[PDB]
């Protein structure tokens, strides 16, 4: 989500010139990925802890936050790509809200759709006649010879028959079926073909410069293409029943559009301090302090993010783990079992050491309104979400004995039900452990390592 | 490598590097939050938006530069938010105008459609040169109207003057340059320049007001644009506004280029 | 200020204007009105008038903006050259004198049936100094009255 | 409770925002209706102090009150139930997708004679059901009016309002600056007038009509007891070259309501009887003398004539006309100020200091810097 690649097409930007640049195709399929990998035994039914397969919700939420911006854009120097066909439906379903999906694909058929297919993008000029056949770049001013001439891929026309078949609408299924049939060329012993590209005659170029997708255009590049043949084939299958889409998705990502309501935050507030209880307890707010939350054990985000560093790990295949990223709302929503022992990881945006913003009790209450808000509208998990909230001196008022007025009155807020576009029920630690995505970090069981068993013991 | 792209920017001024990256998480939560706060801008300089905090903060509780950056980098973070807020969102605690326009020309801030604007007045003319650098329809061929690319042709050809007001009086030039490309059937067929366009419509400012009985101390100078500051203070429309002398500059000057005109559809 | 019956002028004037009880006049009814008074302009003459009047309307007027026109935008030379203009537009001949046979003539173009003695008498009533005509300066004086 | 609120309720997105007071989308799960709640911090982030907590509650009880005491009616909002926390009000309303006419007079600096009449045909007959049920706003701001897809106005936010007992009239200051009658400021600066009753909002109301038609404040001036001596003197002027361009029809109604003096203003029922707001009902007989029919038959003929004499008056746009005098003519002047809030219409928001006559310069420098 955060990388730049040169993309589906092997070129980055438009420019075609080693640039690359962040395609929402990637990102897309990325977060696709991400979510079919989450708590996957990969061994199969036939496997155990040492096979599921751990994936981080809040890069999945970065995934999806990235493609909501860039939709119905694949990318900043693209206004629309079709390679978003392999986003908006299949295989990615990496986009939740249908209305996304419905304005992707009529941006895709009114700018990118011709009569013998769908041109990836425009201005592509990939095998258009105006195109020297040997130099792989291409100039700026040639971008421009390309409108209107861009090679169409039947290719897409199968990826067309493919969301049609998933989403159940059969008119789709039946009109692009027809497209597709229309270019698809016999060949052996009458076996249709599917040509990779349909390609602008040099001399018709014109006539199409005037007058877009009219032109009748020959069959050029790789033939049979086998991608496109093989989404046909998976396409036609199943149109005539003979394949169901459980069989296809057994984890049902073809579920992603479908509403999801939001989530009742637990969120519970702890003190650092029997004093900062006192203080608290005063202001008629019930807290728990940290020594109390024992046996379970609370720990910063850092924390988190140094333990999450040894899944993978193999000495001899030289893989250190994951690389130390910052835990975002949502790892720090999770009651970990760690060693037997429930670990409950404070949220990021309270750490003092890495930067300032945490020092300020208002920008505290702010950026606490903005996790709350943005994971109950991203939690996608099994449980409920518990946020562990300590309450230290620095979130007390410069004399000492009082805390300060935004948070006592954001914590009254969330005592009450409501706090900035969330639902909050708040409690203690012990009572929230049955009613959570409770996610048991089985690579630690036999650096960090020795900084957790210290704690334990 | 963002870390150290922000470093080398800060050219070891460590403290507007540290501000630059929290003004970045800033303008972060605002995209999540808020997007509108950022359609009229295309390009976010933070390096520009602590300039104009600055600024901003020394305009109220009236202070120096020096005293103005101490100030702000002093702020609560809290502060930094919503001071940032006031600017973006266009809030406020030499003129109103003239406030108004040199925090609309310094965070680069053209209504929406401004660069899909340009690129049709481009294609009936030759280019559109400010202070001598020229933007011609070669571009337009080259780059869609809703380029990136494009408009970012157009803000270097609109970043060639240093300070922040006159560059937003370029941009109400060009403005009611396609509209009245809109109004007019013909073409001009050659160079506009809007920055002589401003000019002339600055000294037809200076003019009427002289006729109507303002003083040479009221009606003075910029000291480098040559625009008249009363001009910067001036209320965009109105009888005697900006854009009304922008909208009668736009027209003297086609008058030289085009020696036939015909306006239609009102 | 308008009196109740000038509100009510201006109506049975719009009433005159729309044969279709539509409640708003097309451009093709203004025009069957102008061409009823003799001076038949072009389509696009009446589209473009009619969009004077309105701005948005899609070429057709309604009484709150046809009282909006009816009520004295007019200067005095704006309405002195409109006013001498009906009073042409009465007289066919150009005389100079309204006939009552004229003031039927102008009726009968607005496709109002309505009685000849009355005729004679919607003129008596207002004539004093012509007998039988309503000379403009009956016209102008009673317009204002 | 705020179990209530979620039992019935979900909020989706975030419409609005105010100074305490949040405006959110939501749906109504046993109906899957459209409806917008408006979220009003109580403590407000620890500023409000116990009184002002106490103030807003009873300002908020208030307020449910007279939006129960109105309903049904078609262009104000239906409170549709009301929950109260320790630390929240939720209030869940109709949901208007449009925003209010502050953010629509924006979008359209000069807004149409057609346009304005059924806008406040409704805030009309609006006023008239709040003074039958003697309640007055005392708050009658664009940002006040919501407008929804087919532009019907919602007056939204009498937050302001009170009930007057019969034969009462208020003290208390209650209004950004401008909106706010002659006597409001008269009785802020003087004991011995013994307060204003439900024909302050006449004067709101006529307000309107100056912003809406000419995309300005009757009074509006930079800096605050200066737009004061303004409206207790009462100085407006229908400017040239703006307001020269509407009819004569417009200018006296705006006069009505416009009247220094409370007892000699235009109320509510009386308002909608002048002849801009008379409409063409089509089955009437309208029976006349022989004057009355040679009139009629002269004024249709007046009217035809005048259409042509009208248009033909109308100069096209030429270069000229452009060099002299732009903002003279219609056409250009229209589009000068459309351009213009396209530009800095992020700049125009509630309250002085950016109201949209900082948009417009209708008067020369010298005379603006006079004094
Ligand atoms: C109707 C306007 C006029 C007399 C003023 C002169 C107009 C122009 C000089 C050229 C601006 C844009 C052109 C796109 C083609």
């Amino acid at each position: 989500y955060k990388t730049a690649d040169f993309g589906i097409w092997e070129r980055g930007d438009k420019t075609n010139q080693g640039i690359s640049e962040l395609n929402a195709s990637s990102v897309g399929m990325a977060k696709a990925a991400l979510e079919a990998l989450d708590e996957l035994d990969l061994f199969g039914v036939k496997g155990g802890p040492q096979s599921v397969i751990h994936v981080l919700a809040d890069e999945v939420q970065h995934c999806q936050s990235i493609l909501n911006s860039l939709l119905p854009r694949a990318s900043t120097s693209k206004e629309v790509d079709a390679s978003l066909l392999s986003v908006v439906s299949f295989p990615a379903f990496a986009v939740e809200d249908s209305q996304l999906v419905e304005l992707t694909k009529q941006e895709i058929i009114t700018k990118l759709q011709g009569r013998y297919g769908c041109c990836r993008f425009l201005r592509d000029g990939y095998k258009t006649p105006k195109e020297d056949p040997n130099r792989l770049y291409y100039e700026p001013a040639e971008l421009k010879l390309f409108e209107n001439i861009e090679c169409e891929w039947p290719l897409f026309w199968t990826y067309f028959i493919l969301d049609g078949v998933f989403s159940g609408n059969a008119e789709q299924v039946q009109e692009y079926k027809e497209a597709l049939e229309a270019v698809l060329i016999k060949g052996k012993n009458g076996v249709p073909l599917l040509p990779e590209l349909y390609s602008v005659p040099p001399d018709r170029v014109d006539e199409e410069y005037q007058n877009p997708h009219t032109v009748d255009r020959v069959p050029m590049g790789k033939l049979p293409h086998m991608w496109g043949q093989s989404l046909y084939i998976l396409g036609s299958l199943m149109a005539e029943g003979f394949l169901a889409p459980g069989e296809i998705d057994p984890l049902n990502r073809r579920f992603s559009t479908v509403p999801k309501p939001d989530v009742v935050v637990q969120v519970s507030i702890l003190a650092e301090t029997e004093e900062i209880k006192t203080i608290l307890k005063d202001k008629g707010i019930y807290v728990e302090t940290i020594a109390e939350v024992y046996p379970i054990r609370v720990q910063p985000a850092r924390i988190l993010s140094h333990i999450y560093s040894s899944l993978g790990c193999n000495n001899r295949m030289k893989l250190s783990g994951r690389p130390y990223r910052h835990m975002g709302v949502l790892g720090t929503s999770k009651l970990y079992d760690i060693r037997k022992t429930i670990f409950t990881f404070t949220p990021q945006f309270i750490d003092q050491q890495q930067f300032y913003l945490a020092l300020d009790n208002k920008m505290i209450v702010e950026m606490l309104r903005t996790d709350l808000s943005y994971l109950c509208s991203r939690w996608r998990m099994t449980g409920q979400p518990t946020i562990t909230f300590p309450i230290s001196h620095s979130m007390l008022d410069e004399d000492g004995t009082s805390l300060n007025s935004s948070i006592l009155a954001a914590l009254r807020k969330m005592q009450d039900g409501y706090f900035g576009g969330a639902r909050v029920q708040t409690g203690k630690l012990s009572e929230f452990l049955t009613t959570s995505c409770c996610t048991h970090l089985s690579f630690m069981d036999p650096e960090v390592a020795r900084y957790l068993d210290h704690l334990l013991a | 490598a963002l870390t150290q792209l922000i470093d080398e920017a800060s050219e070891g001024d460590m403290s507007i590097s540290i501000l630059t990256q929290e003004i970045m998480v800033y303008l972060a939560m605002y995209m999540r939050t808020q997007p509108g706060l950022f359609a009229e801008m295309f390009r976010l300089r933070i390096g520009l938006i602590i300039q104009v905090m600055a600024t901003e903060l020394a305009h109220s509780l009236r202070c120096s530069a020096e005293e103005a950056t101490e100030g702000l980098m002093n702020l609560s973070p809290s502060a930094m938010k919503n001071l940032l807020h006031h600017i973006l969102s266009g809030k406020e605690f030499q003129g109103q105008w003239q406030r108004r326009r040199r925090l609309d020309g310094a965070l680069n801030r053209v209504p929406v459609g401004f660069y899909q604007k340009v690129w049709k007045v481009l294609q009936k003319c030759h280019g559109l040169s400010v202070e001598g650098f020229v933007l011609p329809s070669s571009t337009t061929r080259e780059m869609t109207p809703g380029e990136i690319k494009f408009s970012v042709h157009v803000e270097s050809v609109l970043n060639r003057v240093p300070q922040p007001e006159y560059r937003q009086l370029l941009v109400e030039a060009i403005l009611v340059l396609t509209m009245l490309a809109d109004i007019e059937i013909h073409s001009i067929g050659s160079i506009i320049a809007v920055e002589k366009i401003v000019h002339i419509a600055n000294d037809l400012f200076l003019q009427e007001q002289k006729t109507l009985g303002a003083d040479d101390t009221m009606l003075a100078k910029d000291p480098a644009s040559g625009i008249c500051t009363l001009l910067y203070d001036s209320a965009p429309s109105g009888r005697f506004g900006t854009m009304t002398y922008l909208s009668k500059a736009a027209a003297t000057y086609v008058q030289e280029f085009l020696p036939h005109s015909i306006c239609a559809m009102q | 200020q308008l009196t109740e019956e000038q509100i009510a002028e201006f109506k049975e004037a719009f009433s005159l204007f729309d044969k279709d009880g539509d409640g708003t006049i097309t451009t093709k009814e203004l025009g069957t009105v102008m061409r009823s008074l003799g001076q038949n302009p072009t389509e696009a003459e009446l589209q473009d008038m009619i969009n004077e009047v309105d701005a948005d309307g899609n070429g057709t007027i309604d009484f709150p903006e046809f009282l909006t026109m009816m009520a004295r935008k007019m200067k005095d030379t704006d309405s002195e050259e409109e006013i001498r203009e009906a009073f042409r537009v009465f007289d066919k001949d150009g005389n100079g004198y309204i006939s009552a046979a004229e003031l039927r003539h102008v009726m009968t173009n607005l496709g109002e049936k309505l009685t000849d003695e009355e005729v004679d008498e919607m003129i008596r009533e207002a004539d004093i100094d012509g007998d039988g005509q309503v000379n403009y300066e009956e016209f102008v004086q009673m317009m204002t009255a | 409770s705020a179990q209530d609120f979620y039992e019935n309720y979900e909020p989706k997105e975030i419409l609005g925002r105010g100074v305490s007071s949040v405006v959110r989308r939501c749906i109504h799960k046993p109906t899957s209706q459209e409806y917008a709640v408006k979220v009003i911090d109580v403590t407000g982030g620890g500023s409000f102090s116990p009184e002002e907590v106490r103030e807003l509650r009873e300002a908020t009880l208030k307020e449910v009150d007279i939006l129960r005491k109105v309903s049904g009616h078609p262009n104000i909002i239906q409170l549709k139930d009301t929950y109260e926390t320790n630390t929240f009000f939720f209030l869940v309303f109709d949901l208007m997708k449009r925003g209010e006419l502050f953010d629509y007079l924006t979008e359209k600096v000069t807004l149409s004679e057609k346009e304005t009449r059924k806008i406040m045909r409704a805030l009309l007959e609006v006023i008239c059901t709040l003074h039958k049920l003697n309640i007055v706003h005392r708050d009658l701001k664009p940002e006040n009016i919501l407008l929804d897809d087919n532009m019907n106005i919602k007056l939204t936010d009498f937050g302001f309002s009170c009930q007057l007992e019969p034969g009462e009239r208020l003290r208390e200051v209650c209004g950004t600056p401008s909106y706010l009658a002659p006597e409001i400021i008269e009785c802020s600066m003087n004991e011995d007038h013994p307060g204003y009753g439900k024909e302050v909002d006449m004067w709101s109301t006529g307000v309107i009509m100056y912003t809406l038609l000419a995309g300005s404040p009757p009074f509006w001036h930079r800096k605050q007891m200066l737009m004061l001596r303004m409206i207790m003197s009462g100085n407006y002027q229908f400017g040239s070259p703006e307001w020269d361009d509407y009819s004569d029809t417009v200018k006296d109604l705006v006069s009505r309501f416009l009247v220094v003096q409370p007892q000699n203003r235009y109320t509510a029922e009386e308002a909608l009887a002048h002849p801009f707001f008379q409409q063409y009902l089509v089955e009437e007989v309208r029976h006349f003398s022989p004057r009355g029919k040679f009139k009629v038959i002269a004024l249709t003929v007046l009217a035809s004539v005048r259409i042509y004499y009208q248009y033909r008056r109308v100069k096209p746009v030429t270069r000229e006309i452009v060099i002299r005098d732009p903002y003279a003519l219609r056409p250009l002047r229209r589009l000068i100020d459309a351009y213009a809030f396209r530009i800095y219409g992020h700049w125009v928001k509630k309250g002085q200091q950016q109201n949209r006559a900082a948009l417009f310069e209708n008067t020369p420098k010298a005379v603006l810097l006079s004094l």
